[PDB]
């Protein structure tokens, strides 16, 4: 990580559930001790249904993100709507091949009709992980026991980690499409 | 910037049949220049010997310093001190400087006057003893010791034939080290006689 | 350097191998890396050889003059405290790693310390360059209520796996058994399985082979 | 020589027309993480004196001893230690400052910054600075780490000088001190949404506010931000 | 390591010792340090021995094509001036190389250069180069003359790197010799110093500090 | 930061006579001071009756061992099957390992085999390409030990003739391949006994014009 | 230097100071860090002086021409997207920080970017050294819903923030304003609240006072 | 020049009378963070060998696309691939051997020690060991990282030299690797209880186990130890 | 923390419930990624009812757990028992003054009966914290719930943390007497 660049914690998750899959973070930014940003979007659309969440370098994260929404753009135009596992392939193939001047962790989670939920993991080395979840759960909770599953430990990562904080921003991935979620400090803090 | 291998030099002491055998190069120099061919790095203190190698100011050091002890311990004791006891005096006289050491290779030998038993042993800079039935090395070629010593040494030999084991050792060690040679002694010690032979070598 | 501590039954038996290197030479094939603090406290030491030997008898010198002073016999943590608070004092400087053990009037004691001055309790334990090998051993042959007999085979064992696979470690086993209610029997190259083969030929040489300047007699008499 | 380990962020005070105001938020951060939320940084000596520090914890901890020493200490063969040979800030402060340029000139400094608040015998206000170089000044608001980037431009704009003190009401100073708390909660990683704050005051005395939380936040304009730059959704 | 090489009425004369270390470890004593790059031309080793051996051997190569392209002996002006322009491209990548280019032409006479590897090339007289150059120089500066004969030119470079074998712990072994002359080189000899010391001491009655 | 190079330990040794060359070495391979092979063997008939072995750093003597082996099979190809004689591989071996002088293969190499005019031949090189040819190299982790040695039992080194108030040095001579095999394993035993990095077992490859033989002799395994 | 930009109903505002520092020394004491892109889209820049012109100079090359070729107005995002791409690609080297703001046919923008490369969004931000400042201000009276006036009013006060408090800054106030359906208005030191006080004597010299050696008239015609 | 992120430890190896025997954890480790539970390290390639690499997970990633590509490309044009010509032990260890002195040598390696353990077209069981510096080494009993040091000497009283392997049965090896996975379980702070066990036999082919556990441990006379010395409660 | 000295890890905790206070822990001790000791004790008595958790370096800690230990038994035979906060203030004296050359984190543990249960933790720096708990705790539990509690919660840490495993000790501390407790990995694993 550059000397003074803009760093984005690592406060961010996506769980799979029974109707898809759910991405989760934060919206804190910094700059050393000083919070740059502090509604940060962390949750980043590559394809219709294929989401992201960033963590590491903000720069290299959304060089990286705007290179798959580029390749994934170009794939749905010659072979039609991309696999979950090709987006995280795209992303791996960047994080690994460009390893050493980059700082990035990076969640990819997605929606088929056929695979459904999806989330695959990539942390710094450029590697693969294709998981149920990633940062007593169980498989095939309901939407809103996701949504507090999310809520309740993102809350206790901003109240012990000050690299994190703001906001919990989510996005909901479902066949009946995409819906954005925001949860006020009010709310999570006094859970 | 090496203390132990500035001046350059060796020791090496053999066992026989009721006799020891102790001997040494030379030479000293400043690194690559040779400056004396005289310099000998065997001392006795009674019918105790001790051979040092390493840096020549400690060498020069520890020699008078052992002759101070030694007397003093005599003048006491009303008898000349063994072996075995000035080995463990050379080894307190070490750790004493743990932490600021004199850089050296001692090498004690001898034949113990009541038992009659040859003794050798050597030393670490820092005063670890390291007792041997066999063979003792120290100075900048002792690899090459070690390997003279481990394939020509056998046990129980006699004044004359120990003689040419251990001058062989020790002439083929100096010669493939820079630092070591410029002439040669071997002490071929006995119970009530000790012979001091100067060698022959080659000058280079 | 490797070397081990098994506590069995009615007391304690520790080992350790013979090798003392400089570096990648072999120093010396048969050194002694058992010593005696008191009469039935012993300890095997690994690290830097001059500290293990002088931490050894310092403590073993003012244990024995604590054993006068009262009249007792010395404990084996009075030699454990001795020896951490020495250490400890240094920092780590003095590079040694000791296996205290002994039996005292209130039982059998093993323990082990490093040279940083931090101590650990154990039924068996192992320290040195050999100490992964020795454990693996350990860890799949200990078992609760050994016997004498079965505690000097893990023992020695554990070190052999030590000179055979580490090359740090090498020669002969040494062995040392504090049992309750007897002397402690030193058992000194108890395992020699590192003899040397006989030479293809001796380098006897013939006498006047060695080319010789000078003769003179030295006189060491007064 | 030391390194810092639990440690306490900014420290923000101002003088107004009767007295002076002094907050800091009840956090001990372990360089990223929010460890202890119990930590009070304003400690009160005697009944017109309260002392401010950020930084180590620990030093924090020592100089607090040191402050309850000297108030035992001064009540030592002194009939008068309730009244006219009562501690003074101004007596506080020069014994800490002298401590701290001391320690620092031993090379072995508390690494705290402190600031002193308190009013006179006289009713003069007092409030001055001074930290681990020994450095010390005094300003009409003082703040320190980033209060110093934060607050001060904020306090400055009610007390911008000297004359602006007498106009300067309590209620007006509690209000922009209050304000810039929450700014630093907003924008220093290392701050906490719970704070302690102080007043002292010439005709009221000390009145000392524990337990209070930043609060009318603007959060709100978060839900209309995506992305960061071309995405819609 | 020692190399001496000067011109005289006769020609030139080339001595080097025959020692290589690797720091105290003597690995070998029987080191050649006289490139024989042809049978007119001659090059010293001391610096890197694989730089010296492979390029002064390269250079015997580019010599063999100018004379089969240019149908004459190449001079030593033109054979040194190839391989310090070929080490000059190679400066600062950490070649180690300090040689003198030797030989006997019909222009020139009797040549020598220094041949070096930061890019010098230097003409001259006499030249010592090694960890024991300056014991070698010492006997040189003061027996040097023109008009010595073969005879005693070869036994002051044979004395000159005994004096170096004797006092510099790096260079020793054995004394190799060649005599340079307009018809090619000669060599003459491989003199073990251990031997050549004592016999030197009694000849000559030197080395008195040393007892024999 | 990344460290391309190792230490694979061992150590090699070439002796040249009349009508025959012998290359051996140990067979142990260690990082460290752990042991990974007991028998890896190093020394290899490369063809056209010429043995060879790279002691230093393992991979880049595989390397160098793999690209020799392939140079003697293109020089078959391109000059009619002629056979590469000693000289010529040793001048080859010197341009593939100066090839590579601005990141050397951390080895030692020794060939041995016969010259043209069918006596014993050994040619040693450093890391860079100098070679030279010898009657005696020992080379790697105990060289320093063997050397001496071989010099004095070889090349007969210090040893006057008894009498002749060493003036009269022993006279050189050509041994027979039974005395220099006495050597080598008196050689290798010793270097065992006092270098840790060697042991385990011993690999000599003899070279006559009959054609390769091999000999193993065990050695001591701690 | 202090560079905010704030958003408001129909449009976008950005501002900065005039001061350009030299380390401690100020070099231009009324320089322009508000940089048109287009005619209305312009940036604010903060960091290496020479870095922010050339950059915003080169994408606002690019930009032109690209609006010709398209025969379309040029958007934010597009600016918003050369650069970071562009400095990018430079790790930083090109310190340029950046608050790029304007209106295009789909609406007002404001982002901010990073040397680095990272890009944000946002209804108030500031960049630079006085940026703190700036935001404690911008974080203390802003509101969502505000006016052409009241956006003005809240950016030059929090560049004013600067100006007295951060030593980085100083001199003037400049703003731009950019309103969906208007031309873009360049307000060219639109506070300058740092007007030096008349000096209290002129130091004009009475003439003769310099010495001369030489004199000489200088031809710069043909 | 690189630095490992995720990593993986130990795999040890050895060989009995009809085959060889590998295994490793199924464990990924983030310097000391044991984030990764389902991580295979063990890659069959076709039914007669199996990879097994530790070190880090990306470039074992890298890896597995590579073998697996190899058999891919050994398929075209090759109507034997499933037969006579296709991929033995010895090819698969060579190329990857190839390939990770190649990446040293470009200062750019592969962060990994492999061991190729098969069994050869002949029946002659293949077991070699290759690491991110290119180089190779074969023995009875082949371990990586800590391994090495704990396990090769439990495995080494089982098969001492060659001559032993005869007689050294399936039973007997399977029972000497499942203990020293255990010991490395006690004694490896960066290892799992999960692991997988791969068993490739001349006659009964490739036995591929997965989800096995460390079992059977001691843990009973911990109960016994009070704290470090002198201390009897 | 010197290179290769013995390192005690970090995961220990004091919970104070209605009867008292329990102190748990791991029993990992490491030099590097070797486990030196892996049935350690960590929980060391200084006084009959006042213990300890020890934690950073092993040396460190065990010299002055030694001290204190002396320094209370002195206090005792002159001013009889001594509270958990004088403990606490002895460990911070030492820690606090010598901070340069130690790499102690410690965690006092006592039971008075005017007091009961409390706890007082002293990080790296040497500053005291009097605090219900130290490492969703209710204040009043049961025995059995924060015994649960301990167990649940190192548990995990052992899971996620190399540094961590082995058994699980634990002391209770309570009017009625001091118990050890011990919980081996077949038990808490599972859970
Ligand atoms: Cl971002
Ligand atoms: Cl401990
Ligand atoms: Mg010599
Ligand atoms: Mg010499
Ligand atoms: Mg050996
Ligand atoms: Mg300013
Ligand atoms: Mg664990």
């Amino acid at each position: 990580l550059k000397k003074g660049e803009v760093s984005l914690g690592t406060s961010i998750m996506a769980v799979t559930f029974k109707d898809g899959v759910i991405l989760g973070a934060d919206s804190r930014t910094t700059t050393g001790a000083y919070i740059a940003n502090r509604v940060t979007d962390k949750l980043t659309r590559v394809h219709d249904k294929i989401w992201c969440c960033r963590s590491g370098s903000a720069a290299d994260t959304q060089a990286i993100a705007d290179i798959v929404q580029y390749h994934l753009e170009l794939y749905t135009s010659q072979y039609g709507t991309p696999s979950t596992e090709t987006a995280a392939s795209v992303f791996k193939e960047l994080c690994y091949e460009n390893k050493d001047n980059l700082t990035a962790g990076i969640i990819v989670a997605g929606y088929d009709d056929k695979n459904k939920g999806e989330v695959y993991t990539i942390p710094l080395g450029g590697s693969v992980h294709k998981l149920p979840y990633a940062i007593n759960f169980r498989e095939n909770m309901s939407k809103e026991e996701t949504v507090d599953f999310i809520k309740h430990s993102l809350s206790q990562a901003i109240k012990w980690d000050g690299s994190s904080g703001g906001v919990i921003r989510m996005v909901v991935l479902t066949a009946a499409g995409v819906e954005r979620l925001i949860f006020y400090p009010d709310e999570y803090e006094q859970l | 910037s090496d203390p132990s291998s500035i001046n350059g030099g060796i020791v090496v002491a053999m066992t026989g049949k009721d006799c020891v055998a102790i001997a040494c190069d030379l030479r000293l120099g400043s690194q690559s220049l040779g400056v004396s061919n005289k310099f000998e790095k065997i001392f006795h203190y009674g019918h105790v010997f001790l051979g040092i190698t390493g840096l020549a100011t400690d060498v020069t050091t520890l020699n008078e310093m052992f002759r101070y002890k030694t007397n003093l311990y005599k003048l006491k004791e009303e008898r000349a001190i063994e072996p075995e006891t000035f080995t463990q005096l050379v080894s307190s006289s070490l750790y004493e400087r743990r932490f600021g050491p004199y850089f050296v290779g001692p090498v004690v030998a001898g034949i113990n006057s009541k038992s009659g038993k040859p003794f050798i042993a050597g030393f670490d800079l820092i005063g670890c003893i390291d007792e041997a039935k066999d063979f003792i090395v120290s100075g900048t070629a002792s690899d090459q010791l070690f390997g003279m010593c481990e394939s020509l040494y056998e046990p129980n030999l006699e004044p004359e034939d120990l003689f040419e084991t251990i001058s062989q050792a020790l002439l083929n060690a100096a010669d493939r080290d820079a630092l070591s040679g410029w002439g040669a002694v071997v002490y071929i010690i006995k119970k009530d006689e000790v012979v001091k032979r100067y060698l022959k070598m080659r000058q280079d | 350097t490797t070397i081990v501590g098994v506590k069995f039954n009615n007391g304690v038996v520790i080992a350790a191998d013979t090798r003392s290197t400089q570096g990648p030479i072999v120093a010396d094939k048969n050194c002694a890396k058992l010593h005696r603090i008191s009469p039935k406290i012993w300890c095997a030491g690994a690290g830097t050889a001059a500290d293990t030997e002088a931490v050894t008898q310092l403590i073993g010198s003012n244990i024995e003059l604590h054993s006068l002073y009262t009249s007792r016999e010395p404990r084996v943590v009075s030699a454990l405290q001795m020896l951490k608070q020495h250490l400890f004092k240094y920092q780590g400087h003095i590079g040694a790693y000791l296996i205290v053990a002994g039996v005292d009037p209130t039982g059998s004691h093993l323990f082990s310390i490093h040279a940083h001055g931090s101590t650990d309790v154990g039924y068996y334990l192992s320290l040195g360059s050999g100490s992964l090998a020795a454990m693996a051993v350990l860890e799949s042959h200990w078992k609760q209520d050994l016997t004498k007999e079965e505690a000097i085979k893990l023992a020695s064992d554990a070190i052999q796996a030590g000179i055979w696979n580490d090359l740090g470690s090498g020669s002969n086993v040494d062995v040392c058994v504090m049992e309750i209610g007897k002397d402690a029997e030193y058992l000194r190259n108890y395992l020699t399985p590192n003899v040397r083969e006989e030479k293809q030929k001796s380098y006897k040489f013939p006498r006047g082979t060695t080319a010789v300047l000078k003769e003179s007699i030295v006189n060491i008499c007064d | 020589t030391q390194q810092p380990i639990v440690t306490g962020t900014s420290v923000i005070s101002m003088k107004y027309d009767n007295g002076v105001i002094i907050a800091a938020d009840n956090l001990g951060s372990y360089g990223s993480l929010l460890r202890f939320n119990g930590v009070e940084r304003l400690i009160p000596v005697g009944d017109n004196t309260v002392v401010g520090i950020s930084g180590d914890i620990s030093d924090m901890q020592h100089i607090e001893r040191l402050l309850k020493d000297l108030v035992t200490e001064n009540a030592y063969d002194n009939p008068l230690a309730d009244a006219e040979e009562a501690l003074e800030p101004s007596y506080i402060f020069e014994y800490l400052a002298t401590v701290m340029y001391q320690r620092r000139s031993k090379m072995n400094p508390l690494w705290n910054a402190i600031i002193v608040a308190g009013v006179q015998s006289n009713g003069d206000q007092f409030l001055r600075y001074v930290n681990l170089l020994g450095v010390t000044y005094s300003s009409p608001t003082l703040a320190t780490g980033f209060g110093a980037h934060m607050a001060n431009p904020l306090l400055r704009k009610v007390v911008d000088r000297e004359s602006d003190i007498p106009k300067t009401t309590v209620q007006v100073a509690e209000e922009a001190i209050v304000n810039a708390m929450r700014v630093l909660y907003y924008r220093d990683a290392r701050s906490s949404r719970n704070f302690s704050l102080a007043i002292i005051d010439k005709n009221t005395g000390l009145t000392f506010k524990k337990n209070l939380q930043v609060e009318n936040m603007k959060w709100d304009f978060a839900k209309d931000i995506k992305g960061y730059g071309t995405q819609k959704i | 390591t020692t190399t001496l090489a000067f011109r005289f009425q006769g020609g030139i004369i080339v001595a080097v010792d025959s020692r290589a270390t690797a720091g105290n470890w003597v690995a070998s004593q029987t080191v050649k340090k006289v490139i024989e790059i042809n049978p007119f031309l001659l090059g010293t080793m001391a610096g890197g021995a694989a730089d010296c051996q492979f390029w002064e051997t390269w250079l015997g190569s580019q010599c063999r094509l100018h004379e089969l392209r240019e149908k004459e002996r190449i001079s030593v002006a033109a054979a040194s001036k190839i391989l310090s322009n070929l080490v000059y491209q190679y400066k600062g990548a950490g070649l180690s190389m300090g040689t003198m280019i030797c030989g006997y032409t019909r222009k020139e006479g009797p040549t020598i250069y220094y041949v070096d590897s930061d890019g010098t090339r230097l003409k001259g007289d006499i030249f010592c180069v090694g960890s024991g150059q300056t014991f070698a120089y010492g006997v040189l500066d003061s027996n040097y003359k023109w008009d010595l004969s073969v005879e005693d030119a070869l036994y002051l470079g044979k004395r000159s790197i005994l004096a170096a074998a004797h006092r510099d712990a790096y260079s020793g072994g054995s004394v190799n010799l060649y005599h340079v002359t307009e018809d090619g080189w000669i060599y003459h000899g491989n003199h073990d110093v251990g031997e050549l010391f004592w016999k030197v001491k009694e000849e000559e009655g030197s080395f008195n500090n040393v007892i024999g | 930061q990344f460290n391309p190079y190792g230490d694979n330990g061992g150590t090699i040794l070439g002796i040249a006579g009349e009508d025959f060359a012998v290359l051996a070495g140990d067979t142990r391979n260690i990082t460290d001071y752990s042991i990974n092979s007991r028998y890896e063997p190093k020394v290899f008939d490369c063809g056209d009756n010429i043995v060879m072995s790279a002691n230093g750093f393992a991979a880049d003597g595989d390397a160098l061992v793999k690209r020799f082996k392939n140079s003697v099979k293109w020089y078959h190809f391109d000059h009619n099957d002629k056979k590469l004689s000693i000289n010529s591989a040793a001048r080859n071996i010197q341009h593939l390992l100066y090839g590579k002088r601005f990141f050397p293969y951390y080895v030692h190499t020794i060939i041995a085999g016969l010259d043209e005019d069918g006596k014993g031949a050994v040619y040693s090189f450093d890391p860079v390409g100098s070679y030279e040819r010898e009657q005696c190299r020992a080379g790697g982790a105990a060289a320093s030990l063997i050397m001496p040695f071989l010099d004095n039992q070889v090349n007969f080194k210090n040893q006057y003739e008894p009498g002749t108030n060493g003036k009269v040095k022993k006279p050189l001579k050509y041994l027979s391949v039974e005395e220099v095999i006495k050597l080598v394993r008196d050689s290798f035993t010793s270097a065992t006994e006092r270098h840790i990095q060697v042991g385990d077992g011993l690999e000599i490859l003899i070279v006559t014009k009959d054609g390769v033989r091999k000999e193993f002799y065990e050695l001591k395994r701690d």
